[PDB]
């Protein structure tokens, strides 16, 4: 069995163990990963605005 | 309090006229002479006891 190491230092995984089973060869969306992560890469914008 | 690009456009013209002439001609029931049996409008002159 192979097995991946991760940390966060995030307060609610105080002393809290999760564990799943995931892919590592695959980046395309499949039945067979935990969880997809779609992304639209983001852009912005800067210009000057009266309110108020 | 919203942005959005836009297009302007203000025309400013005005049409105007010199000559004081002018000719109309107008043109009415062209559709029935086709679509009826209209004959020569012949001109019976006149020539019986009447005159």
């Amino acid at each position: 069995y192979d097995y991946t190491i991760a940390r966060i230092s995030d307060l609610r995984m105080k002393d809290k163990i999760v564990m799943t089973f995931i892919l590592p060869n695959e980046s395309e969306p499949h039945p067979l990963q935990h969880g997809v992560l779609g992304f639209i890469p983001e852009y912005l914008v800067d210009f000057n605005m009266i309110r108020n | 309090q919203r942005i959005g690009r836009e297009i302007r456009l203000t025309p400013r013209y005005r049409y105007f006229n010199f000559l004081p002439i002018m000719l109309v001609i107008n043109v009415i029931n062209l559709e029935e002479a086709i679509a009826q049996r209209t004959a020569l409008d012949v001109n019976e002159t006149q020539v019986t006891p009447a005159s």
